[PDB]
């Protein structure tokens, strides 16, 4: 037997999308030289005899 | 005359914040007694400053 055949697919597409995104972010900046800053709490003592 | 205070902004029991002398804003030309700076009718004066 000997079989021919031809064939032609007409297509079409229609679409949607609805994409909902909640994001959360947090971040840490730093620089090595400035790390820290001081405060001391000092007072002033005299044991002496004059006063300054 | 010319009253300049020095005073300290502290928390907890003896967390120093800051030592502030009073500065050219915060200078009170006249302290009579038995008076207020500024007076009782007008409103406490502001301070909020570190620089000199």
């Amino acid at each position: 037997g000997f079989s021919n055949s031809n064939s032609s697919t007409v297509a079409i597409d229609h679409s949607l999308s609805l994409a909902g995104e909640r994001t959360w972010a947090e971040t840490m900046g730093l620089n090595t030289a400035d790390t820290a800053r001081l405060n001391a709490n000092i007072r002033y003592v005299n044991t002496g005899t004059a006063p300054i | 005359y010319n009253v300049l205070p020095t005073t300290s902004l502290v928390l907890g029991k003896n967390q120093t914040l800051a030592t502030i002398k009073a500065k050219e804003n915060q200078l009170s030309q006249i302290l009579a007694p038995n008076n207020y700076y500024p007076s009782k009718n007008l409103a406490p004066i502001a301070l909020n400053a570190q620089d000199d």
